[PDB]
C-alpha cells in the first residue's frame, strides 16, 4: 500500500476468481457512439471489425490518380524587380494621444533640496511655485471646438486659489481635495452617465441602435512623429539613473560581462528617454496610489521627478498638475477620468493640426537668462481630458525593461559574431573608433553613426514601442519580418521563392489604419526597401 | 540626419538582429478576444468550409450535425475539410511498419498509469467550466461541487480513491431520469435532455468537468508516441531542439556523388483547428488499441464520441443604448433567437439570419471541428506520418523528402537532381496533405536554398542556432518574506542561465534591479546612507557596534557579494564565515518569538492575512486537525487501516494517561478527558 | 485539552462526521488537496502597500516580556489589539538579544557548507570561443549516500525524527544500521525543528536524477556548476578542487490491559504480551521472539521435497 | 625576448593572412595578452614596494606605553591634591584646564592603543 | 598584493595549455615555416614561464 498498489488489487476478487478491469458502454454512450461514424456504418462493431481486417492495397495512388490537376502549388521566382512599395493611407493628419506631452516640456526646478529631506510631494510642489514670478492674466490662444473653454479658464483659476488658501487652516493637510464645482463636473464628466433598466419596460421605445459599430477614420502621415524620434535620441546634461553594485570579479567570463554592461551603462546614462521612463514609472505610481487610497474625493496630483546634476547636487523638477475623479474599481477594466494641466513654451500655432484634442491658454512670461542680456518668453498651458485603466497602470509602471532588452540586443549582435570569427569581439565593437554604422537618410544619401548612437536609438525604439502598444504594430511586425527574412535570402544568393506574394501585402495594408507609429514604421520599410536592392 | 533603425540592416544579417523586431516584453495590455461576435464568426466558417456534407438530426439531443467524412473531392485551392478513412488507414499502416513494436509498448506503458491514477490528479491545472452554477471556478472546487451533487443523488462510487471509478459514476449518471440541484435552500429539477445539453457544452477554450479525465489518458498515450519519434519537436525544449535541427541537417547533406540539389521550406498551416474531425481520431485510436484488451479500447475511445457531438455556448451578450433618454440595456444571448432584427446593424443582422438553425437552449451545435487547443500531440502524430511517407520505398521515383513538424508549424527539405523534380515533389507533397484534411497556407510560406530557415522562433544560420521563443524574467520580488525573496530571484536568475539563452551582461544588470527593488520594498538600505526611512536609526545603531561589516546581510544594512560564480549558494552559509560571534548567536537562536535552499533564521516571519456547500472549509479542519496528533503527516502521507476518530482517541486517551503517570497534570482534567473522550465514543457508536 | 474539545464539536454536526467516520487514514492526503485555487492578486504590490503600515507581521504573546515597548529614539516596537509586531522589533532583536551556541548548526546544514568549501579552494583556467554541440545523458544532482537504497533512507529519517510513529516493517527485523546510531548520538539536544532536520536529512541522504544537456563533466560536482561553465558560444574551464524482534497476534485485546507508547516497551519482559499503537493509528497484540526466524539457505532447502 | 614577440607576432600575423584557424586565433589572442603581462610585471619589477619603510623604529615605541601610564595618574594625582590644597583663581583655573587636557588625552591615547593591536 | 597571487594561478594554466597544444600543432604540421615559427614558441614559452616561475617565488 505504501507504493499505490492496494486499491487495485483489493478490488479484483469476484468471489473464487481474479479479474483485472471491467468496463463497459451499455446504455446512452450506446446510442451517443453509433451516431459518431462515417456514413456508411451503423454500429461501432463492424467498424472495429473492418478496422481490425484492413490491409493497404492501392488506395492513395488511386485517390491521387482521379484527382484534378487545378490544385497545384506553382513557385514564382523572387527577383530584384519584383518587389513594390507598400501603400499607405490618405486623409486628414495625424494627432497626438499620449499620456504626458515629451518634447515640448519644460520644468520648475527647486533646485537642491537638503541632502536629509525626504518629505511630502505636496510641499515639494508647493516650494517649487514659490520661485516663479511673472504670473498674468490667462487667456485662451486656441480653443477646442468640442466643449466648453471657460470651464478650463475656471478649473485653471481655482486650482490656483485652492492652493493659495492653505493658510486658512488650524492644522496643515497631507493631501489636497478639490471642491465639487460646476466646471470640474464637466471636465469629469459626472452627469453623463446612462440609466440602465430592463428591456422589457423599453420595448415600445424608438430610436435605438445597437452600439458604437462605425468604421473607424482613415489619416495620414505628418512629419512631427520623426522630429519627436529625432530628439528622444539625444544626450542631457543629468543622470536620470543610478543602478547598485555587486560583488568583485574572478573569472575571465566575468570581466568580459562587466565590461560589456560598463561601456553600454556610460553610453546610454545621459538619454532623453531614460528621463521619460523615469516620468512615467512616477507618475503611474502615484495615480495609481491615489485611486486606491482616495475613492470618493476629487484629489490633486502633481508631476515630479528626480536627477542628479553635473555638479553632485540632487534636484527636484514639477511638470504640472492632475485631477481625478471618482475610483469604484471592482475589476481591472474599469476606467477612472482625469484632467490633465502641463506648462510648455512652444507655441500652438505653428502646427494647429498637432494638438486636436486641447485646450491651451497663456498664463505667464519667462525670463531668460541665455546669452548676452535678458528677454521674455511667453509661457502655456495645455489642457485635456482623459482617462486610462487600471491594467495599463501597472503597465506604465514597469519601464526598466526596456534598458534590458536593449542590452540583449547589443549582446546579441556581439554573440553572434563572435562564433563565426572564433575569438572575443567586445573590443572590437566599442574601443575601435574607424568603425561605422548606417542609422540614418539625408537628400545626399545613407548617413553612418557610432556604437553610442546606435545604442541610443536602440533604446528610444524600445521606450516608443512601449509608449505606443496596439494590434496593429504587432501584426506589422510579423509581416515584415517574414518579408525581410525573404529580402535577405535574395541578397545572399539562394534563389528564393513565392507561392502568394500579392496576398502578403495586402495583410500589410489591411494591418495600416490609423496609428502614426506604424505609419512611421512602414515608411521606414520603405526607406529601407528603396536602397538594399539599388 | 533622419534617424531610423531599420537602415541597420544593410551592414548586419537579418538572423544576427532579427530580435529588433519582436516590440513587446510581455502581455500588452488590450484585449481582442471579444464575446458573442467572434464565436458566431468561427461557427459559421467552420460550416461554411464543409458545405457538401451529410444532414442528420440527433436522436438523443435533438441537434443538427454535419458530416463531412467521405465527401466530394476539392477541385479548388480553398480550404476543405473532406477526408477519407482510407487515406488515414494507411498512412498509419505505414508509419506502424517502418517502426515496427511502436504501438504495443506505448498501449502496455499507458495502462499502468491508466491503473494507478487518482483523484488528485483532476485538481491541476486551469479554471474550469461548471454544470452547477452556469459559471467559472477552479478546479478543487468544480470537483467538490460535482462531488457534493453526485453523492446527493446516491452516486457514491469515488470513495475508492481512483479516477477510475468516478469516470465510471460519471457514465452512470449520464443514465438516469431525474436530477436534481440544492443550493444553499432551493432545490431545482433537471430533466434528462437538459443535463445531457449542459454536460457537453464548451465554454469560450476549457472544457466541463465530466470529460477532462478522459482527455488526460489519450494525451498521455499521445504523448509516449511522440518521445519515440525524431520528427516530432514538440515534447522537448531547449538544446534539444537545437540538436533536433541541427540532425535533420546533417542527414539531408550527405552529398555523397553530388550531382544533386537541396531545397528548404518554412512553412504555416491555415484553418488548423476548424480542418480536423473527430472521427479521424477514433479511427486513429481504433488502429492504434488492435490486439488490446476490451476495457482499454472503450477508456480510450469514450473521448472522440463526447467531443463529435458537443455544443458551444454563445457569450454573455449585447450592450444597448438610447441617444435621447440617456438610457442602456443589456441582451443576453439566452433570447437571442426570437428577438427582432430591426434593431441591430446589417453585419449582426446577416449573423443572426445565418447562425438560427443550429441554436438550442442559448448554445449552438459544432460537430465538425476542434474548438481551440487539446489533442495537440495527437495533430502532431497525424502531420508525422506525411512526412514519414517520403522515403525512397514509398515515392518509388527519383526525388525524396524528410522534415520535422509540430503542431502547426513544419519545416521540409527536398532532394532532387533538377528543378522539375523539386516542383514535382513540392506539389505531391501539397496534393497528399490536401488528401489528409491539413491546408498549407499559401501567403505565409516561401522556399530558399538549404542553409536557412526558421521553426517555431528558432533561426538557423549556417550554423548558428539562436532561439527567441522566451520572454525575460520578473526580477521582482515574490512577496513572502525577507528571507524567501532573495532564494527566489537568483535560483530564477541561474535556471534562466541554463535553459534559456540569457547571457552573462544581462544577468548582471537584471541582479542590479532585483537589488534595488529589494531594498526599496524592504527599507533596508546601507548603514553608510543618507536615505531617511522609519527603519534607519536601528540600522546605523547596528552598523556603529559591528566590526566586521562584510558579514552582515542585506536585510540589514550588509551589502551584497552575489555574480555570477555563487548563485547557487545561500546567502548566510556564504557569509557565515566572515561574520562576529554575537551577531551569530543571535541571529540564529532557534528560539526567536517570530518564526528553495533557505535557512531558517529570525528573518522567516508572516504576515497579516486579510451554495452547493454550506461552509467551503470543511476538508480543511479536518485536515489541520489531523497534524496535532500525528505531527508527521506534513512529512509524508500516513498508511493505516481504520478511520480519523479511532487513532485520534487512542492517541489521546495514551498521553492524558502518561500525563497522568508522570505527575506532569493533576488529577483533576483526567476524568474530563476521559468523559469526552467517552462521550465522542457514544456519538459515534450512531 | 484544546485539541480534544475541538474534536468534540465536530463530531456534533452530521455533515462532519459523515467524512470523520468513512474516510481511512490512507484517504486523508487525497482529501487534503480540495482547498482553492485562486489567490494571486499581484503579490509585489499588496507587500508594497503592506510594508507602509505600521505593524504588519505578527509574533507570539511572550515577546512581551523580552523587547521593550519602545526604544531609545522613542519609537513604539510593538501594540496591543498572536500580537502585532514592527520590522523594528526584528532589526532589535538582531542588535540586543540573548545569545545561544550554534554548534549544531554545521551538522545539520553540512550540505550547504561544502559547497562554499569547493567553491573557494577552487582555480580558474582559460576561456574557449567556439562552436560545440551538446547531447544528453543521465546526471545525479544529489549524490546520496553509499551502501544505502531509496527504501532505507525514509526508514532512517523516520527513526531519527519521529521515533514514535514507526510501523510493522523496521519494529520486526532484527538488526541496527550503524548510521542510525551515530545520528541519533550526535543530535541528541538539537532544538532547531522537527521538519527542517528531516528535509536536510532527506537531501543529504537521498539520490534522485534528471535529464540535462550537458557537454562536459558527468559528476554530479560538475552539475551545480552548469551555469558558469557553459554558454551560446564559449566555455570555461574549472576544477573543483578537494526494535527487537515482535510479532504481530491479532487485533486490540479487552482482556490485558490498556495499549502502551512504542517507547515504552522497553521495560516489557520475556516473552509475556501487551497492545500498543504503531503507526499513524493501528493498535496490534505483541510479544516477544524465542527463536532466530532468519532468511538462510533454509528457504532453498524446500528443494528436496520436490523434483524426486 | 622582446624582439622575439614582435617578431613571432609578424609571423603568425602573415601566417594567418593566408588561411583561418580556431587555434592560430586563439594562439594570437593568447600571445597579445601574454605580452602585456609580462610587460606590466616588468614594469612592477623595476620599483618593488617600499620594504624600507615596513622597517621603521617599532621596538622600544611597543614598550613606551607602560612607561606613559606610569606618569599619567601620578601626574593627575599631583594635580587633583594641587587644586585641592590653592587658593588664588588664576592657579585654579589652570588647574582646572589642566584636569580636563588630561582626561581627554588618556582617553585617546587609550582608544587609539587598543584600535591598534 | 592578494589579486597578482590569483593571476599567478591563471597565467600558470594559460602557458601550460598553450604549450600543449603548440606542440600538437607542431606535430601535425609538414611546412618548414610553421616549424620555424614553433621552435622559437616553444623557446619564448619556456623561458617566460621560467621567469614567471622566479618572480612568483620571489613575491611571496
Amino acid at each position: 500500500a505504501n507504493r499505490g498498489l492496494w486499491d487495485s488489487f483489493r478490488q479484483s476478487e469476484r468471489g473464487e476468481e481474479t479479474i483485472e478491469e471491467r468496463f463497459e458502454i451499455t446504455g446512452t454512450m450506446r446510442r451517443l457512439a453509433d451516431q459518431s461514424l462515417p456514413p456508411n456504418f451503423s454500429c461501432l462493431e463492424n467498424f472495429r471489425a473492418y478496422v481490425d481486417g484492413f490491409e493497404p492495397n492501392g488506395y492513395i495512388e488511386g485517390k491521387l490518380s482521379q484527382m484534378s490537376k487545378e490544385v497545384n502549388a506553382k513557385i514564382e521566382p523572387f527577383l530584384k524587380t519584383t518587389p513594390r512599395p507598400i501603400r499607405l493611407p490618405d486623409g486628414p493628419p495625424c494627432f497626438q494621444r499620449s499620456k504626458f506631452l515629451l518634447m515640448d516640456a519644460l520644468k520648475l526646478s527647486i533646485e537642491d533640496p537638503s541632502h536629509e529631506g525626504e518629505g511630502i510631494p505636496l510641499y515639494d510642489a508647493i516650494k517649487c511655485m514659490r520661485t516663479f514670478f511673472g504670473w498674468k492674466e490667462p487667456y485662451i490662444v486656441k480653443p477646442h471646438e468640442k466643449g466648453i473653454n471657460p470651464n478650463y479658464l475656471l478649473s485653471w483659476k481655482q486650482v490656483l486659489a485652492e492652493l493659495q488658501d492653505i493658510e486658512n487652516e488650524e492644522k496643515i493637510p497631507r493631501t489636497k481635495n478639490m471642491k465639487k464645482t460646476s466646471q470640474l463636473k464637466w471636465a469629469l464628466g459626472e452627469n453623463m452617465a446612462p440609466e440602465k433598466v430592463d428591456f422589457d419596460n423599453c420595448r415600445d421605445v424608438s430610436d435605438l441602435k445597437q452600439y458604437d459599430s462605425d468604421e473607424p477614420e482613415l489619416r495620414s502621415l505628418s512629419s512631427w512623429i520623426q522630429n519627436e524620434f529625432n530628439k528622444a535620441c539625444e544626450l542631457t546634461d543629468s543622470t536620470w539613473i543610478e543602478l547598485d553594485e555587486i560583488g568583485e570579479d574572478v573569472a575571465p567570463i566575468e570581466y568580459i560581462a562587466s565590461m560589456r554592461r560598463n561601456y553600454f551603462t556610460a553610453e546610454v546614462s545621459h538619454c532623453r528617454a531614460t528621463e521619460y521612463i523615469m516620468k512615467g514609472v512616477y507618475i503611474n505610481t502615484a495615480l495609481l496610489n491615489a485611486s486606491c487610497a482616495a475613492m470618493d474625493d476629487f484629489q490633486l496630483i502633481p508631476m515630479i521627478s528626480k536627477c542628479r546634476t553635473k555638479e553632485g547636487r540632487r534636484k527636484t523638477n514639477l511638470y504640472g498638475f492632475i485631477i481625478k475623479g471618482r475610483s469604484h474599481l471592482r475589476n481591472d477594466t474599469d476606467v477612472v477620468n482625469f484632467v490633465s494641466m502641463e506648462f510648455s513654451l512652444t507655441d500652438p500655432r505653428l502646427e494647429p493640426h498637432k494638438w486636436e484634442k486641447y485646450c491651451v491658454l497663456e498664463i505667464g512670461d519667462m525670463l531668460l537668462r541665455s546669452a548676452i542680456g535678458q528677454m521674455s518668453r511667453p509661457m502655456f498651458l495645455y489642457v485635456r481630458t482623459n482617462g486610462t485603466s487600471k491594467i495599463k497602470m501597472k503597465w506604465g509602471m514597469e519601464m526598466r525593461r526596456c534598458l534590458l532588452q536593449s542590452l540583449q540586443q547589443i549582446e546579441s549582435m556581439i554573440e553572434a559574431e563572435s562564433s563565426v570569427k572564433e575569438k572575443d569581439m567586445t573590443k572590437e565593437f566599442f574601443e575601435n573608433k574607424s568603425e561605422t554604422w548606417p542609422i540614418g537618410e539625408s537628400p545626399k544619401g545613407v548617413e553612418d553613426g557610432s556604437i553610442g548612437k546606435v545604442c541610443r536609438t536602440l533604446l528610444a525604439k524600445s521606450v516608443f514601442n512601449s509608449l505606443y502598444a496596439s494590434p496593429q504594430l504587432e501584426g506589422f511586425s510579423a509581416e515584415s519580418r517574414k518579408l525581410l527574412l525573404v529580402v535577405q535570402a535574395l541578397r545572399d544568393n539562394l534563389e528564393p521563392g513565392t507561392f502568394d506574394l500579392e496576398g502578403l501585402y495586402e495583410a500589410i495594408e489591411e494591418c495600416l489604419i490609423n496609428d502614426p507609429w506604424v505609419l512611421l514604421n512602414a515608411s521606414w520599410f520603405n526607406s529601407f526597401l528603396t536602397h538594399a536592392l539599388r | 540626419m533622419d534617424v531610423n533603425p531599420t537602415l541597420l540592416f544593410l551592414k548586419v544579417p537579418a538572423q544576427n538582429a532579427i530580435s529588433t523586431t519582436f516590440p513587446y516584453t510581455g502581455d500588452p495590455p488590450y484585449s481582442h478576444g471579444t464575446g458573442t461576435g467572434y464565436t458566431m464568426d468561427t461557427v459559421n466558417r467552420t460550416h461554411q468550409y464543409s458545405e457538401k456534407g451529410k444532414w442528420t438530426t440527433n436522436t438523443e439531443t435533438g441537434a443538427p450535425q454535419l458530416n463531412p467524412i467521405d465527401g466530394p473531392l476539392p477541385e479548388d485551392n480553398e480550404p476543405s475539410g473532406y477526408a477519407q478513412t482510407d487515406c488515414v488507414l494507411e498512412a498509419m499502416a505505414f508509419l506502424e511498419e517502418s517502426h515496427p513494436g511502436i504501438f504495443e509498448n506505448s498501449c502496455l506503458e499507458t495502462m499502468e498509469v491508466v491503473q494507478q491514477t487518482r483523484v488528485d490528479r483532476l485538481t491541476q491545472g486551469r479554471q474550469t467550466y461548471d454544470w452547477t452554477l452556469n459559471r467559472n471556478q477552479p478546479a478543487a472546487t468544480a470537483l467538490a461541487n460535482t462531488i457534493e451533487v453526485f453523492r446527493s443523488n446516491g452516486l457514491t462510487a469515488n470513495e475508492s480513491g481512483r479516477l477510475i471509478d468516478f469516470l465510471k459514476d460519471v457514465m452512470e449518471s449520464m443514465d438516469k431520469e431525474e436530477m436534481e440541484i440544492t443550493t444553499h435552500k432551493k432545490k431545482q429539477r433537471v430533466n434528462k435532455r437538459s443535463y445531457l445539453i449542459r454536460a457537453l457544452t464548451l465554454n469560450t477554450a476549457t472544457p466541463g468537468m465530466q470529460i477532462r479525465g478522459f482527455v488526460y489518458f489519450v494525451e498521455t498515450l499521445a504523448r509516449s508516441i511522440c518521445e519515440k519519434l525524431e520528427q516530432s519537436g514538440l515534447p522537448v525544449g531547449g538544446n534539444e531542439k537545437k540538436a533536433k535541427l541541427a540532425n535533420v541537417v546533417r542527414k539531408m547533406m550527405t552529398n555523397s556523388q553530388d550531382t544533386e540539389l537541396s531545397f528548404t521550406i518554412t512553412g504555416d498551416n491555415t484553418k488548423w483547428n476548424e480542418n480536423q474531425n473527430p472521427r479521424m481520431f477514433l479511427a486513429m485510436i481504433t488502429y492504434i488499441t488492435k490486439n488490446q484488451p476490451e476495457w482499454f479500447r472503450n477508456v480510450l475511445s469514450i473521448a472522440p464520441i463526447m467531443f463529435s457531438n458537443k455544443m458551444a455556448r454563445l457569450g454573455k451578450g449585447y450592450m444597448f443604448e438610447s441617444k435621447s433618454m440617456k438610457l442602456r440595456t443589456q441582451i443576453p444571448a439566452e433570447m437571442l433567437a426570437s428577438i427582432d432584427l430591426k434593431y441591430f446593424n446589417e453585419s449582426t443582422r446577416k449573423k443572426i439570419e445565418k447562425i438560427r438553425p443550429l441554436l438550442i437552449d442559448g448554445t449552438a451545435s459544432l460537430s465538425p471541428g476542434m474548438m481551440m487547443g487539446m489533442f495537440n500531440m495527437l495533430s502532431t502524430v497525424l502531420g508525422v506520418s506525411i512526412l514519414n511517407l517520403g522515403q525512397k520505398r514509398y515515392t518509388k521515383t527519383t526525388y525524396w523528402w524528410d522534415g520535422l513538424q509540430s503542431s502547426d508549424d513544419f519545416a521540409l527539405i527536398v532532394n532532387a537532381p533538377n528543378h522539375e523534380g523539386i516542383q514535382a515533389g513540392v506539389d505531391r507533397f501539397y496534393r497528399t496533405c490536401k488528401l489528409v484534411g491539413i491546408n498549407m497556407s499559401k501567403k505565409k510560406s516561401y522556399i530558399n536554398r538549404t542553409g536557412t530557415f526558421e521553426f517555431t522562433s528558432f533561426f538557423y544560420r549556417y550554423g548558428f542556432v539562436a532561439n527567441f521563443s522566451m520572454e525575460l524574467p520578473s526580477f521582482g520580488v515574490s512577496g513572502i518574506n525577507e528571507s524567501a525573496d532573495m532564494s527566489i530571484g537568483v535560483t530564477v536568475i541561474k535556471n534562466n542561465m541554463i535553459n534559456n539563452d540569457l547571457g552573462p551582461a544581462t544577468a548582471q544588470m537584471a541582479l542590479q534591479l532585483f537589488i534595488k527593488d529589494y531594498r526599496y520594498t524592504y527599507r533596508c538600505h546601507r548603514g553608510d546612507t543618507q536615505i531617511q526611512t522609519r527603519r534607519s536609526f536601528e540600522l546605523k545603531k547596528l552598523w556603529e557596534q559591528t566590526r566586521s561589516k562584510a558579514g552582515l546581510l542585506v536585510s540589514d544594512g550588509g551589502p551584497n557579494l552575489y555574480n555570477i560564480r555563487n548563485l547557487h549558494i545561500p546567502e548566510v552559509c556564504l557569509k557565515w564565515e566572515l561574520m562576529d560571534e554575537d551577531y551569530q548567536g543571535r541571529l540564529c537562536n532557534p528560539l526567536n518569538p517570530f518564526v528553495y535552499d533557505a535557512v531558517a533564521t529570525t528573518h522567516s516571519w508572516i504576515p497579516k492575512r486579510n451554495g452547493i456547500l454550506e461552509d467551503e472549509q470543511m476538508y480543511q479542519k479536518c485536515c489541520n486537525l489531523f497534524e496535532k496528533f500525528f505531527p508527521s503527516s506534513s512529512y509524508r502521507r500516513p498508511v493505516g487501516i481504520s478511520s480519523m476518530v479511532e487513532a485520534m482517541v487512542s492517541r489521546a486517551r495514551i498521553d492524558a494517561r502518561i500525563d497522568f503517570e508522570s505527575g506532569r497534570i493533576k488529577k483533576e482534567e483526567f476524568a474530563e478527558i476521559m468523559k469526552i473522550c467517552s462521550t465522542i465514543e457514544e456519538l459515534r457508536r450512531q | 485539552m484544546e485539541r480534544i474539545k475541538e474534536l468534540r464539536n465536530l463530531m456534533s454536526q452530521s455533515r462532519t462526521r459523515e467524512i470523520l467516520t468513512k474516510t481511512t487514514v490512507d484517504h486523508m492526503a487525497i482529501i487534503k488537496k480540495y482547498t482553492s485555487g485562486r489567490q494571486e492578486k499581484n503579490p509585489s504590490l499588496r507587500m508594497k502597500w503592506m510594508m507602509a503600515m505600521k505593524y504588519p507581521i505578527t509574533a507570539d504573546k511572550r515577546i512581551t516580556e523580552m523587547v521593550p515597548e519602545r526604544n531609545e529614539q522613542g519609537q513604539t516596537l510593538w501594540s496591543k489589539m498572536r500580537v502585532m509586531v514592527s520590522p523594528l522589533a526584528v532589526t532589535w532583536w538582531n542588535r540586543n538579544g540573548p545569545m545561544t551556541s550554534t554548534v549544531h548548526y554545521p551538522k545539520v546544514y553540512k550540505t550547504y557548507f561544502e559547497k562554499v568549501e569547493r567553491l573557494k579552494h577552487g582555480t580558474f583556467g582559460p576561456v574557449h570561443f567556439r562552436n560545440q554541440v551538446k547531447i544528453r545523458r543521465r546526471v545525479d544532482i544529489n549524490p546520496g549516500h553509499a551502501d544505502l537504497s531509496a527504501k532505507e533512507a525514509q526508514d532512517v529519517i523516520m527513526e531519527v525524527v519521529f521515533p514514535n510513529e514507526v510501523g510493522a516493517r523496521i519494529l520486526t527485523s532484527e538488526s541496527q544500521l550503524t548510521i542510525t546510531k551515530e545520528k541519533k548520538e550526535e543530535l541528541q539536544d538539537c532544538k532547531i525543528s522537527p521538519l527542517m532536520v528531516a528535509y536536510m536529512l532527506e537531501r543529504e541522504l537521498v539520490r534522485k536524477t534528471r535529464f540535462l544537456p550537458v557537454a562536459g563533466g558527468t559528476s554530479s560536482v560538475y552539475i551545480e556548476v552548469l551555469h558558469l561553465t557553459q554558454g551560446t558560444c564559449w566555455e570555461q574551464m574549472y576544477t573543483p578542487g578537494g526494535r527487537r524482534g515482535f510479532l504481530i497476534l491479532g487485533k486490540e485485546d479487552r482482556r490485558y490491559g490498556p495499549a502502551l507508547s512504542i517507547n515504552e516497551l522497553s521495560n516489557l519482559a520475556k516473552g509475556e504480551k501487551a497492545n500498543v499503537l504503531i503507526g499513524q493509528g493501528d493498535v496490534v497484540l505483541v510479544m516477544k521472539r524465542k527463536r532466530d526466524s532468519s532468511i538462510l539457505t533454509d528457504s532453498q532447502t524446500a528443494t528436496k521435497r520436490i523434483r524426486m | 625576448t622582446v624582439s622575439s614577440f614582435q617578431d613571432i607576432l609578424l609571423r603568425m600575423s602573415k601566417m594567418q593572412l593566408g588561411s583561418s584557424s580556431e587555434d592560430l586565433n586563439g594562439m594570437i589572442t593568447q600571445f597579445e595578452s601574454l605580452k602585456l603581462y609580462r610587460d606590466s610585471l616588468g614594469e612592477a619589477v623595476m620599483r618593488m614596494g617600499d620594504l624600507h619603510s615596513l622597517q621603521n623604529r617599532n621596538g622600544k615605541w611597543r614598550e613606551q606605553l607602560g612607561q606613559k601610564f606610569e606618569e599619567i595618574r601620578w601626574l593627575i594625582e599631583e594635580v587633583r591634591h594641587r587644586l585641592k590644597t590653592t587658593e588664588n583663581s588664576f592657579e585654579q583655573i589652570t588647574f582646572m584646564q589642566a584636569l580636563q587636557l588630561l582626561f581627554e588625552v588618556e582617553q585617546e591615547i587609550r582608544t587609539f592603543s587598543f584600535q591598534l593591536i
